[PDB]
């Protein structure tokens, strides 16, 4: 097997031809493209913080039945911060 | 300059690089080290897991047969 | 209301009384001032609907149409162009004309007082279509479509007019609170089935229903761009806003005699998706598609459920937006190469490259993309038929898992993949083409913002 | 040394083993001559319609149109109803249809049955 | 889960972008000492499979497989867990094989270069969370179940014997 | 199936189960230096009966090559990453715009690259010079009305290009 | 352990079965054997919202493991005295759940064997 | 531009593999191999790479000082 | 990810990799030169050189091209126009 001659002169055409267009998509005209013509963190999460917290107290507080909670836990060996009285702790622990 | 590549030779390895690599291999090892001697054995269950509970006749009550 | 009519009769002679190249401006710029006329409408509260005047009356479910008819027209008569622009002045001011006297008509159409003027307004709603459709059809098959169109319509939709005159004789006149709230159980006789089965029937050629579906594809394939978005829109959601008022009579017998139409729906509604997940001619693909969402919209109706009536209504609205958008798209690709083949057409993700995003929305939406209305009024559908049986979810969700591979497969198809490298002739990104697109998907992102006009009467 | 390839409708026969490249008849040779001819006067047709600068738009395949219009318009002709179209009619049409017909009547009919006598789960079954 | 295979795909991802996008276990044979820090952060992922005693990947696989083993078990399911867990031991070390440690096969030119500072920033970043932060979660949660911490002998060592074997 | 002809040879046949049990063999065989001793095996093989002067015997053995090898095969071949089905396959197709584009621009961005389109506007006038007479005197004139192959003949006459030359040389570059 | 490979190879008979273990009634063989000491206060044991399967024995570890994890959140590594003594105390109702089983499976055993052999 | 390309006579393949394999395939009888292209993927820089358990023994080859310091800590 | 590469170079290491080939003599080892005729290989030595520089330069090319290379210019013309080689 093997290529005709014939192929092998149209060949060479085309890879010069081949040649000469990447040739001329090598582009160089030196100035190619031509025109006409922590501050961050401090706009970016300042800025929705002041209005996510103006808008999460007065109008979600204005609905009523709104955002609630699952309360702390409370323990029987402890004190309430809010009105204040001591609850009975635990009784005798023994034989561990 | 950076690095420019080569010809089917051995790469070159600068000493940061292998350094690092290294070290943070060797800190693996550290870490497994001393949460493997200093506090656990975690290997072993902390408890004496017991036999059939006490092999004791009528300790736990059966009848006189 | 009639405030909103007569100037839409005055923008009639401004087409003749406007010189070339002025016919545009003064039509566009007009409609849209209709626009505006029309989004003031909403006036309407709570318990009864609001009457216009001695004739007429709005109700809640009338207005939402009223709204997507009147936004639809300046959206058409922008996009109708460009096709007959070579064409003769005379000729361009006869299609804007009869364009106006079509929209007339629909307003008449969805206003209406009493269902003989529904009948009226609904042949009347018909026939100028079909001289548009058959004057620019553009294809060779559009004497065999226009025909099959108006004998199917008329066939199916003569023993109505009947049966309104039998509603008139035997229980005084027709408007819709005296047509209620004097009706009475009427039982299990055979002339209750056959009145029941005329006025389902001929509404049923209108949405179209399966056995009677062949109406409806060849209308769309060949027509021009206006008469198929209003044809499909703004005449099936017609029929399903005809079936929802008329319902309110003859609820005792149709749980007897309801149960095949629901049948033949469903089964139509799988086998119409099966259908348009294959074929090519992209065209006919919204056809059939428009086929299985009103087969859906019809199990909705014939079941009775508030639930339902809102689900079906917003799948009403937001499929009204979506197959004129698809058409649109289809004749966007039409005026770039003019094949109306399916597999040929390829490439576009470099060319035009936007228009991508336009062609992902609109698979989204008939995708049920999760917060648009699509999905909400198929959502309320789905949970109201599994209400009414507990078994009908697997043809819902068959249904739901095609519609989305043709959907898909109609994005994918076109414009993925690879450039044919034979096209070779094609024009970047239009303006008209993208404002069009513009034009359709900000309303119906923003009625998915806030969805509180278009649900049903007991919103 | 294997149990020699069966064919079938997936199984995709590949080009090593046909066995019909062995004992090759030279009117088949012939024929795959004048395949490699209908190929190239359609590629040489294709390269002369297809290269012109003066030349705008799009190709205008005419097999496509042809299977295009096959596919569609050359559909009911021909036609003549035959015993195998009118049965398979019947069981693609009336026989899955009428199968879901039966099975809505039956679930619909347990279902009144057991809200007739009022054992239901209706305590709150507000969304109907 | 989560921490573990973000950090496995990702230097999967720089070896693969490393070797001229080929992405094959075929002609990729022995790779140590081809920059150590891809290597040490493969190797360490992979020895973090199945939880070698007792590092960040010990305590949920194992905890789990344990507290399967004590309680109503299906007989079967625990028998298929592991079986797999002796598969997933033997294919990590077989992508540890044929991965690295073979013989150097790969096409020359090579721009094999990890010389990044964003790629070691990131590796570097989720190694330090991929060792330390499986101790710090597993240790600060609220008990929301009771933990069994009563097994027999090898019920608890038979994660690690079927790993080991 | 072929370009050229419509026989393929069966000397080339054979080469071709050669190339596909050594790529299959490579995809079979890691650690390279096994691989090569079996490689060698396979061509030691083949060269037992290398000088067999019959055609019958030849073709026979061919079958029974074909049924060792569908047998003895494997599942996913080491295909390369350029090649079809392999792990590219126009991985990087994402910028492949034909340059029949690119003349639908607007003339600003057109001011902004001048030598490229007067560039291109010299290479049209070589597509435009050389495209009537010559081309299509030697598409009409050296073959027969069945044309009978799929190659092209050179322009050897004076001066200018072969014909088609356009879309086969203004291909992209294949790595964007 | 072979208490798996005896029940389903063997007899089932004597040895008991789980989600029906109460086999024979209380004070066979008990006399005098019940303290369920149990001054969790169930009152605060609802105040303080446990997990459910966990209002139980032992509670009162677990009540003062998160009252020092509570009130010393910070220190990280502070409470564990008190979490192996929940771990201990568990251990004990969990060995105590095994006595229960193997005294029924001896009672069940012993007695049913020497009553069906000789009677 | 220069690349220096590394040339040839200057592996003389000598390497264990591949002279294992020439012998077994002399001793079998062919004596017929491609050449020593496998030699720049054998040696230099590579001809023993540590095997599977050696890069587990790659973390405490430097860890046991610096731990036995924390302990002594 | 850009791979520098060059006529010159490509070409002296394609003439690099044929020399480091057995049985041909590493004297007498032209650009331009016949593979069937003058060098002493058969067709299978020829299509194992192909298959080798297949596995070195990561991109096959077919039997359909592989009967038509016959010398070492078309083979760094046909990998050329595969990498399409200018700056």
């Amino acid at each position: 097997s093997g290529y005709t001659p014939d192929e092998k002169l149209r060949l060479q055409q085309l890879r010069e031809l081949r040649r000469r267009w990447l040739k001329d998509q090598e582009l160089s005209p030196r100035e190619p493209v031509l025109p006409p013509r922590s501050i961050f963190a401090f706009t970016h999460v300042l800025i929705p913080v002041w209005i996510i917290h103006y808008y999460l107290k007065y109008h979600v507080t204005t609905k009523p039945y709104t955002i609630v909670e699952k309360k702390p836990r409370i323990f029987p060996g402890d004190t309430i911060l809010e009105t204040g009285e001591v609850i009975p702790p635990m009784k005798e622990f023994p034989d561990q | 300059a950076h690095i420019e590549p080569r010809y089917r030779q051995f790469p070159q390895l600068t000493r940061s690089q292998v350094i690092q690599a290294e070290f943070f291999s060797a800190t693996m090892w550290f870490w497994i080290l001393w949460r493997f001697w200093h506090d656990s054995d975690a290997v072993l269950g902390h408890f004496p897991y017991p036999d059939p509970s006490q092999w004791t006749d009528e300790e736990l009550g059966i009848p006189p047969d | 209301m009639l405030k909103y009519i007569i100037p839409t009769m005055m923008l009639m002679p401004l087409t003749w009384l406007s010189k070339n190249s002025m016919i545009w401006i003064n039509t566009t710029l007009h409609s849209l001032l209709i626009s505006l006329t029309s989004l003031l409408l909403l006036n309407q509260f709570g318990d009864n609907s609001l009457n216009f005047s001695l004739t007429f009356f709005s109700d809640s479910l009338s207005t939402p149409l009223l709204i997507l008819t009147m936004w639809l027209l300046p959206l058409m008569l922008m996009a109708s162009q460009h096709h007959l622009s070579k064409e003769n002045l005379a000729r361009k001011k006869l299609f804007i004309s009869m364009l106006i006297l079509l929209q007339l008509f629909l307003i008449m159409t969805f206003t209406a007082t009493e269902l003989i003027f529904f009948y009226i307004m609904f042949e009347a709603t018909l026939v100028p279509t079909l001289i548009i459709i058959t004057r620019w059809g553009n294809q060779t098959e559009r004497l065999n479509a226009g025909l099959y169109f108006l004998f199917y319509t008329l066939a199916g939709s003569l023993p109505l007019l009947v049966a309104l005159i039998y509603i008139q004789n035997t229980m005084g006149s027709l408007n819709f609170l005296i047509l209620q709230y004097w009706v009475q159980p009427m039982p299990n006789s055979w002339s209750n089935t056959f009145m029941w089965l005329a006025c389902m029937m001929a509404f049923m050629v209108k949405m179209p229903l399966y056995g009677l579906h062949l109406w409806l594809p060849k209308a769309h394939v060949e027509a021009p761009i206006a008469g198929s978005m209003v044809l499909a829109a703004i005449l099936l959601k017609l029929g399903g806003y005809g079936m929802m008022r008329i319902t309110l009579l003859l609820n005792p017998i149709t749980d007897f005699m309801a149960y095949p139409f629901i049948m033949l729906s469903l089964w139509g509604m799988i086998m119409t998706s099966s259908i348009c997940l294959r074929q090519t001619d992209l065209k006919s693909l919204i056809a059939y598609s428009s086929v299985s969402h009103m087969a859906l919209v019809i199990v909705a109706i014939l079941i009775q459920t508030p639930w339902s009536y809102m689900g079906a209504t917003a799948l009403m609205i937001a499929h009204g937006l979506t197959s004129s958008m698809l058409f649109c798209l289809a004749n966007s690709n039409y005026e770039r190469v003019h094949s109306r083949t399916m597999i040929l057409a390829r490439g576009l993700q470099t060319l035009l490259p936007l228009m991508a995003a336009w062609w992902l929305l609109a698979s989204l939406t008939n995708l049920a993309l999760p917060p648009s209305i699509n999905l909400i009024g198929e959502l309320f559908v789905v949970m109201s038929t599994f209400s009414w049986s507990n078994i009908t979810i697997i043809l819902m969700g068959l249904n739901m898992v095609i519609t989305a591979l043709y959907s898909l497969y109609m994005l994918i198809t076109t414009q993925r993949g690879k450039h044919t490298h034979h096209i070779n002739n094609i024009l970047p990104s239009f303006t008209r083409e993208n404002a069009l697109m513009s034009l359709h998907m900000l309303p119906l992102l923003l009625l998915s913002l806030n969805p509180k006009i278009i649900l049903g009467p007991l919103y | 040394s294997f149990p020699k390839y069966e064919p079938s409708r997936l199984a995709s026969l590949p080009t090593t083993l046909d066995p019909a490249e062995y004992d090759i008849s030279s009117e088949t040779r012939k024929a795959q001559a004048e395949r490699l001819a209908i190929r190239s006067r359609l590629k040489r047709e294709y390269q002369l319609q297809y290269n012109d600068p003066s030349r705008r738009g799009v190709v205008e395949d005419p097999a496509l149109i042809r299977w295009t219009c096959a596919r569609s318009a050359n559909v009911y002709p021909n036609f003549r109803p035959n015993t195998k179209t009118s049965l398979l009619g019947a069981l693609f049409g009336i026989g899955p249809l009428i199968f879901w017909y039966y099975v809505f009547k039956t679930d619909r009919d347990r279902k009144e049955k057991l809200i007739q006598e009022g054992k239901l789960d209706r305590t709150f079954n507000i969304s109907y | 889960h989560a921490f573990f295979k973000a950090m496995l795909f990702m230097c999967s991802g720089s070896i693969i972008h490393s070797l001229n996008d080929e992405q094959d276990i075929r002609k990729m044979g022995g790779l140590f000492k081809a920059m150590p820090f891809t290597t040490t952060a493969l190797i360490i992922g992979s020895l973090a499979l199945t939880g070698m005693p007792f590092l960040t990947g010990f305590y949920s696989k194992d905890l789990i497989i344990e507290s399967a083993n004590t309680s109503y078990t299906n007989a079967w399911a625990l028998l298929m867990t592991l079986v797999a867990t002796s598969f997933t031991a033997i294919y990590s070390t077989r992508i540890i094989f044929f991965a690295l440690l073979g013989q150097p096969r790969f096409p020359t030119l090579i721009n094999i270069n990890e010389n990044n500072p964003f790629l070691i920033n990131s590796i570097k970043r989720l190694l330090i969370g991929s060792l330390f932060a499986g101790f710090i979660i597993s240790n600060n949660i609220p008990p929301m179940t009771i933990p069994q911490m009563t097994m027999p002998h090898y019920l608890k060592m038979t994660a690690l014997t079927v790993t080991i074997l | 199936f072929l370009p050229s002809a419509a026989y393929l040879t069966h000397q080339q046949k054979v080469l071709q189960l050669y190339k596909r049990a050594l790529r299959h063999l490579e995809s079979r065989c890691v650690h390279r230096d096994k691989y090569r001793y079996f490689a060698c095996l396979l061509r030691a093989r083949f060269d037992e009966h290398k000088n067999e002067k019959d055609m019958v015997k030849a073709t026979q053995l061919l079958r029974e090559a074909e049924k060792e090898f569908w047998h003895g095969q494997h599942p996913q071949p080491y295909i390369f990453p350029e090649s079809p089905g392999g792990t590219s396959y126009e991985r990087y197709e994402c910028y492949k715009v034909p340059e029949w584009c690119l003349d639908d621009w607007h003339p600003s961005e057109k001011a902004m690259y001048p030598d490229y389109f007067a560039k291109r506007e010299q290479w049209k006038k070589l597509r435009r010079e050389s495209w009537e007479r010559e081309v299509k005197q030697l598409q009409e004139e050296t073959p027969v009305g069945g044309p009978r192959t799929e190659a092209l003949p050179p322009a050897r006459k004076q001066g200018d290009l072969p014909p088609l030359w356009w879309h086969i040389v203004t291909r992209p570059r294949e790595r964007p | 352990g072979a208490h798996l490979a005896r029940r389903y190879l063997g007899d089932a008979s004597v040895e008991p079965e789980p989600l029906r273990m109460p086999t024979f009634p209380p004070d066979y063989g008990f006399p005098e054997r019940k303290e369920r000491e149990m001054v969790a206060t169930q009152q605060e044991m609802n105040d303080a919202q446990l997990v459910l399967q966990q209002r139980d024995y032992c509670a009162h570890y677990l009540i003062r493991f998160l009252k020092c994890k509570r009130d010393s959140f910070p220190n990280f590594l502070a409470c564990k005295h008190e979490q192996h003594d929940w771990d201990y105390c568990e251990h004990l109702d969990y060995v105590k759940r095994m006595k229960e089983f193997e005294r029924e499976r001896r009672l069940l055993q012993r007695k049913k064997r020497r009553e069906q052999r000789e009677a | 531009s220069k690349m220096e390309l590394p040339d040839y006579k200057q592996w003389k393949i000598e390497g264990t593999p591949l002279e294992t394999v020439q012998e077994k395939l002399a001793a079998r009888g062919l004596r017929d191999p491609w050449g020593r292209n496998e030699a720049w993927r054998y040696m230099g820089g590579f001809a023993n790479n540590v095997s599977f358990v050696g890069a587990l023994l790659k973390g405490f080859k430097w860890g046991f000082a610096a731990f036995v310091v924390a302990v002594g800590a | 990810d850009a791979p520098p590469l060059t006529l010159e170079g490509i070409k002296d290491r394609v003439l690099y990799v044929l020399k480091l080939y057995d049985k041909i003599d590493p004297e007498k080892l032209s650009v331009n030169s016949h593979f069937m005729k003058d060098l002493g290989l058969d067709s299978l030595d020829q299509v194992e050189i192909i298959m080798a520089m297949e596995d070195e330069f990561g991109f096959e090319i077919p039997d359909i091209d592989a009967e038509k290379l016959m010398c070492p210019q078309e083979i760094v013309d046909y990998i050329a126009d595969k990498k399409d080689v200018y700056e």
